[PDB]
DNA sequence: TATAATGGGAGCTGTCACGGATGCA
DNA sequence: TGCATCCGTGAGTGCAG
């Protein structure tokens, strides 16, 4: 929850925050491939009573040596009005940082 | 043993075939839906290698105790995927073809080896003129 | 020098047919096929196996290759052999070996004669993924079709009938080898549908249409979702060597990470796991850390449900499932001291 | 002639006169190399020194082949080799879009011609057609290997960009030798602005501690354990990943 | 200049469909495919030097 | 307006050609939402 | 490049520099463990984190690319030991 | 699968200097 | 034989891009 304290319910940083290297600006999830857990890994979780999760942390963090104060966010989905993006993209999010 | 020299020399057609693992029959890359490689094409794994380590194409054999078995269903070896980097294929030509280096690297290496002019080797190669191997007695304009 | 003016010149050598020479050659080709299965049911060999032999001898031994579909390998020994129980026939039966031979010979002069026509069709299928010559050859390829299917008795000129197979064969090539990702000829066909209908929509609206403005005018069974995922497979790939910048010292491919091969962090992260878990089997028991080291794999994995578990563990079937729980149990207490495992869940 | 019941004979010979690499693979194949050496030194004895000169150049090619054991005909290919697919990949970039080497389109280009030639043969085609197919086949192979070298260079549709032939890959300032073999990019390295430190001793410099941390990230990870600022190396790393 | 090059391509494609498809039931509308123009402009503005 | 070389056909439509990019007041362009500039080019001039 | 999390190009002229000094091992490192000797590269970043000296290196994976690219031009490049018999720098992965 | 149709289309420009291989009085 | 004349091959580094 520390690593999330500055994100709204959707996964966007809150306008007016302080973001530094490592910080998630936008949480994103993506599905795991034909490397869905191997033996070494299925077993390791068999110990921890937490079974293989099927999504992944693909979030957008901040690169080394950058950071600032979230000033703004644009969220373009499709299914919303006005908007339609290159084929195969559901939604795009831009976050400007000062 | 310890590398100490590096030899470079010509590839006999037999040798080229000695390298090969597959005749690339179809000019197909990967399936427009499966996004997997089409068989007999430039990325077919039954030729070149397992795309994912120690895992055959269809799903038959899927780890290291099988190693080297070419599964029956799909025909792919069970090895490291690193082989898609090293395993040569070959394209068997119907009529043979000139390695342009030995053609056009002036002075031609084939063209000097046969007292063939530059512009002869072109004509004979890019089909501007015939070249007789056995005139079987022909004669042209009063001269054999 | 220029490989098109070249071919445009060889073609310009074979004269154009006239109406009689048209019907002459066409006629001889028809009769020669008839001749070939009359010639087949006399000797009983095979029309095609027989046809190739007529074919060889007319063109010269210059060409012969074991024809796919024929059952024997058509080497110059079987062409003399078989040309022999051919010329062995009575003058009224071996009458037809001269008919075939004449046919094959007219086949050629009729193809060769009408190559200028192909040119004048492929000329206008340019800029579609295939080069002029590539198109010509495909065009030609169909032309061959046209002669083995012509019926001179319908009185039509040859131009007319062939202009069908010609474009029929360009269009199959433009649609079967153009894309780096080969897509069935019919999907290609419907794709072009979207293009042409989208175009009129734009010519109508004054702006490019949305997905849904397409799914409508595309009719029923067409929704916005289905126009979209049709477009993304329609999507042609791009060159790793595409130029990045107005100089030429960077390739678009150079900015592309190699996700496949493991990184050195990962490479190392795996080796330290697969032994600091071997550093938790030989810590409490190594034969209960071996029956559940065989309920999965140290390499290859070994895990089904109930069946080889029941074959060779030493123990009974649902007793290995109990030291499965206690092997795990012990590790869950084992791993409250050597707590060097949590990190590996990321 | 069955209408005229004459047997015609047209004045014409059974000559063997070919075109293409088919010919040359044969003429090459018929070279007794020791023979030719004999003749050439046997003419290295001539005056006028321009015949003596060319007999050298030629003889140097002969004795080249003699001393190596290469067969001249091997400068002709029946079996064109194909380069492992990973060295010429097809990859999905971020947007699920695809990125591919030029070579695939140069092979593809070739395998279409070899294939419709194997077909144009069996379906018995006139020479004029078979001719255009073999020529086109050479130009295919002449572009896989050294595109641009002879005649027009093979461009993909919708641009004027030569495709990148195997020799293009091998050679030039951006070739494989000069850009990846005689010097690569490297790990454990950084860049920054420099700034004079007059306080430094002759053997020293001023390294920003953040550059230091990364450049030594392995070493720091270990020491971080050999003291205890983290339990193990993998958790140590996750500390330094958010500032 | 780039515009004189789209117009040029567009005319290669009209006469093409002038001498094939139906010489009397035709319009300006369907004898013109704009895209060759579109892409010549787009080109000059997105990848010119 | 299309006209037939032989009969006198007359059709007349106004066909949409696409969009031309406009120049802002300060004399620049927005192309895929990114201001850009079209640098004049110097070259030898037509003549003999 | 910074945005890719680059490495720094150690080009021809830098190599010369190391060459002139006679820093053989430091050069070899830049040519194998630090760039593309995937074995000894992965092998090193385990040795550091484990506190052991770095492994002597194997062949740069980029030389292999060179071999296979010359094969694809019908050219047979062969690593040879001193008694002139080949050396498989693919550890049997290309043999049959 | 059948009126008839029978030889392309775009060049691209303002470098230079050397070395080699070829043509020609 | 000696000398035009054409064709092919070169033309700095790293970084931002
Ligand atoms: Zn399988």
């Amino acid at each position: 929850e520390a690593a999330l304290r500055d994100l709204d319910e959707e996964g966007v940083v809150r306008i007016g925050a302080e973001v530094k290297p490592g910080d998630i600006l936008v949480g994103r999830t993506s599905f795991k491939g034909e490397s869905e857990p191997t033996p070494e890994e299925r077993l390791l979780r068999s110990i921890f009573g937490e079974k293989a999760r099927d999504v992944k942390d693909t979030s957008l963090r901040v690169p080394p040596g950058e950071g600032g104060i979230v000033v703004r966010t644009v969220r373009l989905r499709r299914g919303d009005p006005g908007v339609e993006l290159k084929p195969g993209v559901r939604e795009v999010v831009r976050v400007y940082v000062a | 043993k310890e590398v100490r020299k590096v030899r470079i020399a010509l590839a006999s057609p037999e040798k080229i075939r000695s390298w090969s693992y597959g005749e690339v029959e179809k000019p197909e890359t990967i399936n427009y839906r499966t996004l997997k490689p089409e068989r007999d094409g430039l990325f077919d794994e039954r030729i070149f290698g397992p795309i994912k380590d120690y895992e055959c194409a269809c799903g038959k054999y899927k780890r290291q105790r099988f190693e080297g078995k070419v599964c029956e269903r799909c025909g792919v070896e069970v090895t490291k995927s690193i082989v898609k980097r090293y395993r040569m294929g070959h394209i068997e030509l119907a009529t043979p073809a000139a390695h342009i280096w030995f053609v056009k690297d002036v002075p031609s290496k084939i063209g000097t080896l046969l007292d063939l002019s530059a512009t002869e080797l072109e004509q004979v190669l890019y089909f501007s003129k015939y070249i007789v191997l056995d005139p079987k007695g022909a004669i042209l304009n009063g001269v054999p | 020098s220029d490989p098109v003016r070249q071919y445009l010149h060889e073609i310009g050598q074979v004269p154009l047919l006239t109406l009689e020479e048209e019907v002459e050659l066409a006629r001889k080709v028809e009769e020669g096929m008839e001749a070939i299965k009359k010639l087949s049911e006399i000797t009983g060999l095979d029309p095609d196996l027989i046809r190739e032999v007529v074919r060889a001898k007319i063109l010269g031994s210059a060409r012969v290759r074991h024809i796919p579909g024929l059952k024997e390998t058509l080497d110059p020994k079987t062409v003399e052999e078989i040309d022999q129980k051919l010329k062995s026939l009575p003058k009224e039966h071996k009458r037809y070996l001269h008919i075939a031979r004449e046919g094959e010979a007219a086949r050629q002069h009729l193809i060769e004669a009408n190559l200028r026509l192909v040119v004048s069709i492929a000329k206008k299928y340019t800029g579609r993924g295939l080069s002029f010559l590539d198109l010509i050859q495909e065009g030609n390829q169909g032309l061959i079709r046209a002669v083995e299917k012509f019926e001179y008795k319908r009185r039509f000129k040859f131009s007319t009938y062939a202009t069908w197979w010609i474009r029929q064969a360009i269009n199959r090539a433009i649609a079967d080898q153009a894309r780096t990702i080969r897509i069935p000829v019919h999907m290609v066909e419907t794709i072009n549908k979207l293009s042409r209908t989208a175009r009129q929509l734009q010519q109508e609206l004054g702006r490019e249409p949305t997905y849904e403005e397409i799914a409508e005018a595309m009719g029923p069974g067409w929704d916005a979702k289905r126009v979209e995922e049709t477009l993304k497979i329609a999507q042609e790939p791009v060159s790793l060597e595409t130029p990045i910048g107005d100089e030429k010292d960077s390739f678009y491919g150079d900015f592309i990470p190699d996700e496949h091969l493991p990184s050195p962090v990962d490479a190392a992260t795996q080796s330290l796991l697969s032994e600091e878990l071997e550093k938790a089997l030989s810590k409490l028991s190594e034969r209960e850390a071996m029956v559940l080291k065989l309920r999965k794999g140290l390499i290859d994995g070994r895990e089904h449900t109930l069946e080889e578990v029941g074959a060779f563990f030493g123990v009974t079937r649902e007793r290995i499932r109990q030291i499965e729980n206690k092997a795990l149990r012990k590790l869950k207490y084992h791993e409250s001291r050597t707590r060097k495992l949590r990190d590996f869940l990321d | 002639d069955l209408v005229r019941n004459v047997v015609r004979v047209v004045e014409s010979y059974d000559i063997d006169a070919r075109m293409g690499a088919e010919a040359i693979q044969q003429l090459l194949k018929e070279l007794d190399l020791e023979a030719l050496e004999k003749e050439l030194l046997e003419e290295m004895k001539h005056p006028s020194r321009a015949r003596r000169a060319k007999a050298r150049k030629r003889l140097e090619v002969v004795r080249a082949f003699l001393d190596s054991g290469n067969r001249p005909e091997w400068m002709i290919l029946e079996a064109v080799p194909v380069l492992p697919p990973d060295l010429r990949p097809m990859v999905q970039v971020d947007g699920g879009r695809f990125a591919t080497s030029d070579l695939n389109d140069l092979y593809r280009r070739l395998i279409n011609r070899n294939n419709r030639l194997k077909k144009l043969l069996a379906q018995g085609a006139p020479e004029i057609i078979i001719r255009n197919e073999k020529r086109m086949l050479q130009e295919a192979v002449d572009a896989l290997l050294d595109n641009g070298r002879r005649g027009a260079p093979v461009t993909n549709p919708g641009s004027d960009r030569p495709l990148r032939s195997l020799t293009d890959i091998l050679s030039g300032k951006q070739g494989r030798f000069r850009q990846n073999l005689l010097g690569k990019r490297v790990d454990y390295s950084g860049r920054s602005v420099i700034v004079v430190g007059p306080q430094l001793k002759l053997h020293q410099c001023g390294l920003p501690k953040r550059m230091a941390l990364e450049l030594f990230k392995p070493f720091l990870l270990k020491k971080m354990e050999e003291k205890g600022i983290a339990p193990n190396v993998k958790a140590a790393r996750r500390m330094l990943e958010r500032q | 200049d780039q515009f004189r090059v789209g117009l040029a391509r567009l005319a290669r494609g009209v006469r093409e469909r002038m001498l094939m498809g139906s010489e009397d039931s035709l319009t300006p509308a369907k004898l013109v495919n704009s895209r060759p123009l579109e892409a010549a402009i787009r080109e000059f503005f997105s990848r010119s030097q | 307006q299309l006209i037939h070389k032989d009969t006198g056909l007359i059709k007349e439509d106004e066909v949409f050609l696409g969009h031309i990019p406009l120049m802002t007041e300060d004399g620049s362009f927005i192309i895929n939402g990114a201001d850009r500039v079209i640098v004049s080019q110097i070259h030898r001039s037509p003549g003999v | 490049g910074k945005a890719q999390f680059g490495g720094q190009r150690f080009g021809e002229m830098e190599v010369w520099a190391l060459e002139a000094y006679g820093a053989a091992h430091t050069l070899q490192e830049m040519l194998t463990l630090k760039s593309d000797d995937i074995e000894g590269r992965n092998a090193a970043y385990e040795a550091i984190i484990k506190g052991e000296d770095v492994p002597e290196p194997s062949v740069p994976e980029s030389f292999r690319v060179l071999v296979k690219e010359l094969q694809a031009l019908a050219l047979d490049v062969q690593t040879l030991d001193e008694k002139d018999n080949p050396v498989d720098i693919f550890e049997g992965l290309a043999s049959k």
